[PDB]
């Protein structure tokens, strides 16, 4: 019961500056891995002429 | 006198020449979109992770 008002302790002396990067700093590297893997694929269609449909399971 | 004789021509059926020749543009409008939510919700979820807390 005690560890409850440490961490409000602890999470109060955070929300003094309260940034907290941490979660979203990781949510931003996969949601921007997504985009660096999903680019290609636009790019690749027109020239190279591939059906998005056909490899579709394959991308 | 003759002229010169070209000869035997294949006239292609504008069906058929269209198809080995013509240009996709509407397709390719309609293709970029049905791609475009797979990529872009992952794309702006990701812009959430930066604009929410890495500032």
């Amino acid at each position: 019961k005690g560890g409850s008002k440490q961490q409000s302790e602890e999470d109060l002396l955070l929300q003094d500056f309260s940034r907290n990067l941490s979660a979203k700093s990781s949510a931003l590297f996969f949601g921007n891995a997504f985009i660096v893997s999903a680019i290609p694929i636009w790019l690749y269609w027109r020239i190279w002429h591939m059906d998005l449909i056909q490899s579709a399971v394959l991308y | 006198g003759f002229t010169s004789a070209p000869g035997q021509g294949g006239i292609l059926a504008q069906r058929e020449f269209d198809r080995r020749f013509s240009p996709h543009f509407l397709d390719w409008a309609a293709f970029g979109v049905m791609t475009l939510p797979s990529i872009g919700i992952p794309l702006l979820l990701w812009y959430s992770s930066k604009r929410k807390y890495d500032t």
